[PDB]
């Protein structure tokens, strides 16, 4: 988790699955 | 006409805009790094006593600074771009150059020192958390 | 006007935003910072010359949760990425 | 008229399945105006005139 790392009309949405849950 | 080269000098803020921590790539008329300057559309005139420019097709920027061209009356080394007209400085006992005074040319004078003469080029410039211009690359 | 969605127009600068007061410092010839993206972030008060930063004003997509038009007609909506104190 | 109505004009039915159906975007459009000029504080000699 710590190796791997608003807009003009683009929003990115939340995923679903919570990375608590996964 | 003894010449001496001029290692990453010449860079000047090239507009008011402020950048944090951004790597921003200008197109705009700067002296090319490692370029030869002798040493007695712009010029990197620089001075290690000097007085004023005269410059003409005139101006006359004596040093209040009696500033004369119509004509406007204003207020180690020294380094002075001067571009049209734009007037950028900084005075020092990479080094970059605010825009001193902006004033609403073919030949430059001195009176009482190094020159070199700028070119069209393409550089990065790499903005600090506080804005300021720590350190570029010539592109080509 | 400050933290309200407001036409600014510092001078030489005009954009929609919630103008807020702002920590970053900007050079004394700089007038206004610009962020990565090249985006007005922020603006210097020209009379009070204090680094005010501009936000662009409250916007996403409602959403219609429906049980099914035969199962009922009431519905629930969903604003996405807003926050609730803005909504209404 | 209602938000039932947005998401049934949407899919082009009058009947409408069970689900999440994007039907809007919602915008605060701006309160008031404001100017800001810097201090003019320069003034030029009409008055010795
Ligand atoms: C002349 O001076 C008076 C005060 O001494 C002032 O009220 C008036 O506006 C002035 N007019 C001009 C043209 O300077």
């Amino acid at each position: 988790f710590n190796k791997v790392t608003k807009f003009k009309g683009l929003t990115v949405l939340p995923p679903l699955l919570t990375d608590e849950m996964i | 006409p003894a010449y001496t080269n001029s290692f990453t000098r010449g860079v000047y803020y090239p507009d008011k805009v402020f950048r944090s921590s951004v790597l921003h790539s200008t197109q705009d008329l700067f002296l090319p790094f490692f370029s030869n300057v002798t040493w007695f559309d712009g010029v990197y005139f620089a001075s290690i006593i000097i007085r004023g420019w005269i410059f003409g097709t005139s101006l006359l920027i004596v040093n209040n600074v009696v500033i004369k061209v119509f004509e406007y009356v204003s207020q180690n080394l020294r380094e002075f771009v001067f571009k049209n007209f734009k007037i950028y400085s900084k005075h020092t006992p990479f080094s970059a150059l605010e825009p001193l005074v902006d004033l609403p040319i073919t030949r430059f004078q001195t009176l009482l020192y190094y020159v070199g003469y700028l070119q069209p080029r393409t550089f990065l410039l790499k903005y600090n958390e506080n804005g300021t211009i720590t350190d570029a690359v010539d592109c080509a | 006007v400050k933290n309200k969605c407001v036409n600014f127009n510092f001078n030489g600068l005009k954009g929609t935003g919630v103008l807020t007061e702002s920590n970053k410092k900007f050079l004394p010839f700089q007038q206004f910072g610009r962020d990565i993206a090249d985006t007005t972030d922020a603006v210097r008060d020209p009379q009070t010359l204090e680094i005010l930063d501009i936000t662009p004003c409250s916007f996403g997509g409602v959403s219609v949760i429906t049980p099914g038009t035969n199962t009922s007609n009431q519905v629930a909506v969903l604003y996405q990425g807003v926050n609730c104190t803005e909504v209404p | 008229l209602d938000p039932l109505s947005e998401t049934k004009c949407t899919l082009k039915s009058f009947t409408v399945e069970k689900g999440i159906y994007q039907t809007s975007n919602f915008r605060v459009q701006p309160t008031e105006s404001i100017v800001r000029f810097p201090n003019i504080t320069n003034l030029c000699p009409f008055d010795e005139v």
